[PDB]
RNA sequence: GAAACUGCGAAUGGCUCAUUAAAUCAGUUAUAGUUUGUUUGAUGGUAUCUACUACUCGGAUAACCGUAGUAAUUCUAGAGCU
RNA sequence: GUAGGAUAGUGGCCUACCAUGGUGGUGACGGGUGACGGAGAAUUAGGGUUCGAUUCCGGAGAGGGAGCCUGAGAAACGGCUA
RNA sequence: GUUACUUUGAAGAAAUUAGAGUGCUCAAAGCAAGCCUACGCUCUGUAUACAUUAGCAUGGGAUAACAUUAUAGGAU
RNA sequence: CCCGUCGCUCCUACCGAUUGAAUGAUCCGGUGAAAUGUUCGGAUCGCGCGAGAAGUCCAUUGAACCUUAUCAUUUAGAGGAAGGAGAAGUCGUAACAAGGUUUCCGUAGGUGAACCUGCGGAAGGAUCAUUG
């Protein structure tokens, strides 16, 4: 059973202290190893286009998930990132300029696409978003 | 800091001087004087904000260089002079002679005055003890200093000093059973009779206060000032008599006004 | 008998090779011993007023006074030369668990010769200026336990 | 009344959070353990003693002026005043 | 602890001599902090959780150290010296 | 003998929070402002509350903790 | 329904010669600018006196550098070896029914792989049961 003595905080709170590393949450945000992780506790990343890559889509659906090998400039990492959209690869060229942002599930692969954490947001200043409904142009240079 | 502070923050002056929020960066800065800082009205709060006679601080400036405005009977130039507690303010222009009191609610009023009240103010001695020579001499609140004090002085007292000549015409000693105002604390403004004192070696003393209407409060000594012998005061107390009221008759007031 | 220094150890003011005698005269007058009450109801040790021990850091007999905290605590080591550390016991609040825990803090305190003291015993010490690195205290009373 | 000497100020203000884990810091204390231009109130009695101005002592320097050095700087040397 | 020196002044602050002391599972000492502290901010059954570089208060710094003159006040950097 | 504990009081920067008043056209706000046009008045207002722990002072003596008891070297 | 070796692609860390490297802070010893104090010194300036620069002596504070060692934060590395993921690979069939030798725990040994075997143990057994 809890301890329960008047003269007994210093056990609980040491207790609970020691308690709060079972968890998972609470040891992400304490352990101080997002630096250590490609974004580096950033909410976006701009980096350059190695490669175009396709990956298969895991059961039981069959796709070709259309995506880019990114090498970020800041730290030099490398990352797989998603390009949405329907034709949106086209869009894409190798050594391009691209920025970067999480899947939305904080570090962690969506969907049937195995082991991609990242999508592409903008490619050369312009966000996808623009290209693929035609509102702006992919600058030439 | 590597020395003294010049300025002061509009949200770091005292809460008394009541400054608008959004009036300014900056505040005047008491200057040295007989009185604290947190515990005085500088001329130009008087000169400006409460008598409205400047519209600006260039205003009171002019004003003040003019040689118009007198503290305690002497002409004062200075705009962040410290004027505090029982100081009297003239201005012979204008026939105008202010008392510095407390109010119920604890902040300086410019009570008007008779020309014969104006030609004293009250003192409270912080101590008496021998300068050089052996000459004793006494030194109040308000940064004064007199020699060959009547020996029955002493330190916490009351003295009537008179301006004019700048001698004690009259002293208060004090006890039990004088009303007094207090000076300080969330009592500050309130006029009463003292009920009994607590002494305490090594520690601050403490003052039972009896109001007009019964109500009781304590204070420190050190906030404890003495206006009268018995239960008469030996000066013209504002409007409200130090009499506090709560706030639920201060709405009945107001409403009954209203109607 | 107390001379165990280098130098000559005797009370600041204190004339001794007087052509007169101290017979009418105060404590500290008429080279008669000086010492002093120091207040706050505390009463002056009887070994103090007629001991002949020299010690400047004495509350009763030297040139220290006493103001500020007065504390209370157990003797918890009286291994030094005329200085104890005495240890305070208390309760710290755990807010969020609403309890408490056991703490204690070590306050070195000046003890004049006029006292005898032993570790475990209760002891009040009263603050003065700093006398040492450490020592801001001065031992005022004894309770042998 | 420019310039210049003299005096005062420039230790305030503004900016930032690198260092720092009983340290800074908050509340609460002490200085009977010290310094404090300034403001405010009070207070200043013997100097030459035989030299012997006190109806008032002495020598300079700025600005100014005129000989300049250096690629050059509120870098800098002489000379004539007061 | 004693006696001195230095300081505006207390103090191993420093010197000479003396004693062996002082802290620690009631966590010392060591390490990390993407750590200046506080007033406060977000969320609100209650208890709590998270944040606090930033306009108010206190501290520190002026590329990194160190030394210093002037001055009431600076180990100042829109001051000097290395 | 020494404390814990509880009651009460003092004191405890502002800004921020809660909150009184007030038709910035409303509101977020601000600390304004109102009568009447008197060569003025409302002494115009610019309240009040909150504030862990620790410290200071005070009343209580239930529940608790530490110390003491008889080789009488005890009290008077 | 399901286990493992083997075979393919990708990703992440781990070990690792290099008496590895960088930065920061302390430890041992040494050199040591500048300034301050002190000793000597006396260009020169005013009335035998007074003031006094350059320089010099020994100390104090002490930057900066060199040596030794220890912590903290990063980082290169030929090669080696782990785990994971990926629609339709190969060989068996170890576990699920008494899964066809009941299963499993510890320990030891041995086999392409699952695994087999020995000793002691558990039922989470396929027996709550022989006063027969
Ligand atoms: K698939
Ligand atoms: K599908
Ligand atoms: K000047
Ligand atoms: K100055
Ligand atoms: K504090
Ligand atoms: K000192
Ligand atoms: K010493
Ligand atoms: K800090
Ligand atoms: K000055
Ligand atoms: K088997
Ligand atoms: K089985
Ligand atoms: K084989
Ligand atoms: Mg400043
Ligand atoms: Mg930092
Ligand atoms: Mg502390
Ligand atoms: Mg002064
Ligand atoms: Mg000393
Ligand atoms: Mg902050
Ligand atoms: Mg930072
Ligand atoms: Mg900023
Ligand atoms: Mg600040
Ligand atoms: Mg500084
Ligand atoms: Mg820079
Ligand atoms: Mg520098
Ligand atoms: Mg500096
Ligand atoms: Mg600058
Ligand atoms: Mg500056
Ligand atoms: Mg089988
Ligand atoms: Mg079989
Ligand atoms: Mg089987």
């Amino acid at each position: 059973g809890k301890t329960r003595g008047m003269g007994a905080g210093r056990k609980l709170k040491s207790h609970r202290r020691r308690q709060r590393w079972a968890d998972k949450s609470y040891k992400k945000s304490h352990l101080g190893n997002e630096w250590k992780k490609p974004f580096a506790g950033s909410s976006h990343a701009k980096g350059i286009v190695l490669e175009k890559i396709g990956i298969e889509a895991k059961q039981p659906n069959s796709a070709i998930r259309k995506c880019a090998r990114v090498q970020l400039i800041k730290n030099g990492k490398k990352i797989a990132a998603f390009v949405p959209n329907d034709g949106c690869l086209n869009y894409i060229e190798e050594n391009d300029e691209v920025l970067i942002a999480g899947f939305g599930r904080k570090g962690h692969a969506v969907g049937d696409i195995p082991g991609v954490r990242f999508k592409v947001v903008k490619v050369s200043g312009v966000s996808l978003l623009a290209l693929f409904k035609e509102k702006k142009e992919k600058p030439r240079s | 800091a590597r020395g003294l502070k010049k300025h002061l923050k509009r949200l770091n002056a005292p809460k008394h001087w009541m400054l608008d929020k959004l009036g300014g960066a900056f505040a005047p800065k008491p200057s040295s004087g007989p009185h604290k800082s947190r515990e005085c009205l500088p001329l130009i709060i008087i000169l400006r904000n409460r008598l409205k006679y400047a519209l600006t601080y260039r205003e009171v400036i002019s004003i003040l260089m003019q040689r118009q405005v007198m503290v305690d009977s002497k002409v004062r130039t200075d705009k962040t002079y410290p004027a505090g507690f029982m100081d009297v303010v003239s201005i012979p222009k204008t026939n105008e002679n202010f008392r510095l009191l407390y109010d119920t609610k604890g902040r300086f009023r410019l009570h008007s005055v008779r020309d014969e009240e104006a030609k004293f103010k009250l003192c409270k001695v912080r101590s008496v003890q021998f300068g050089q020579k052996g000459i004793p001499y006494l030194n109040t609140y308000d940064g004064r200093t007199i020699r060959y004090p009547d020996p029955l002085i002493k330190a916490n007292d009351t003295i009537k000093l008179d301006l004019e000549s700048n001698k004690i015409v009259d002293f208060i000693k004090f006890d039990v059973g004088n009303v007094v105002m207090v000076t300080g604390g969330r009592n500050r403004g309130r006029v009463g009779v003292i009920k009994n004192r607590e002494k305490h070696k090594g520690s601050f003393e403490t003052v039972h206060i009896q109001d007009a209407l019964g109500h009781e409060f304590a204070t420190r000594l050190g906030n404890v000032f003495t206006l009268g012998k018995g239960t008469k005061p030996w000066v013209s107390l504002p409007k409200g008599k130090g009499i506090k009221l709560s706030i639920i008759e201060e709405a009945r007031k107001r409403l009954a006004a209203q109607s | 008998a107390e001379q165990t220094e280098k130098a000559f150890l005797k009370q600041p003011g204190v004339f001794l090779s007087s052509k007169k005698t101290g017979k009418g005269k105060r404590p500290g007058k008429g080279g008669n011993r000086y010492f002093k009450s120091i207040g706050l109801g505390f009463k002056t040790p009887r070994e103090a007023t007629e001991g002949t021990y020299i010690d400047k850091k004495c509350p009763f007999t030297g040139n220290v006074s006493i103001r500020g905290r007065i504390l209370a605590g157990t003797c918890h080591s009286a291994k030094m030369n005329r200085t104890i550390i005495v240890r305070r016991n208390y309760l710290h609040y755990v807010k969020k668990y609403q309890r408490y825990e056991k703490r204690h803090s070590n306050i070195p305190a000046h003890i004049s010769p006029c006292f005898r003291v032993k570790e475990g015993d209760h002891v009040i010490i009263g603050q003065c200026r700093p006398l040492s690195k450490t020592v801001r205290f001065n031992v005022l009373k004894v309770i042998p336990a």
